[PDB]
């Protein structure tokens, strides 16, 4: 109920090391796809952990 | 009635007036998808709710 919010901007949101890693168990993008994530540009991304 | 099925993953967009009935499992990552299943191997066909 007090999830932290970290603003991520002005960087490259690389996902090779993220997706190719087997550490994660479940990961679904319901609005985008990893294949087109590389060639897509975003304004700001917040991480809520 | 879930008998209606539709394809979800494809290697590339199908050309006009093309029929695709292949049932081989799809791989969303760089890792190989051998056999009938594997890491993040998704069946191309999803039922209709
Ligand atoms: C932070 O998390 C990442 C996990 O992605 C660790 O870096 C490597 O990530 C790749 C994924 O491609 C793995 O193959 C490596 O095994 C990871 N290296 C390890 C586990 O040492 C990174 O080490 C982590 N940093 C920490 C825990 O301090």
């Amino acid at each position: 109920y007090a999830w932290n919010r970290k603003r991520i901007s002005n960087c490259v949101a690389d996902y090779s090391v993220l997706y190719n890693s087997a550490s994660f168990s479940t990961f679904k993008c319901y609005g985008v796809s990893p294949t087109k994530l590389n060639d897509l540009c975003f304004t700001n991304v917040y991480a809520d952990s | 009635n879930y008998n209606y099925l539709y394809r979800l993953f494809r290697k590339s967009n199908l050309k006009p007036f093309e029929r695709d009935i292949s049932t081989e499992i799809y791989q969303a990552g760089s890792t190989p998808c051998n056999g009938v299943e594997g890491f993040n191997c998704y069946f191309p066909l999803q039922s209709y709710g």
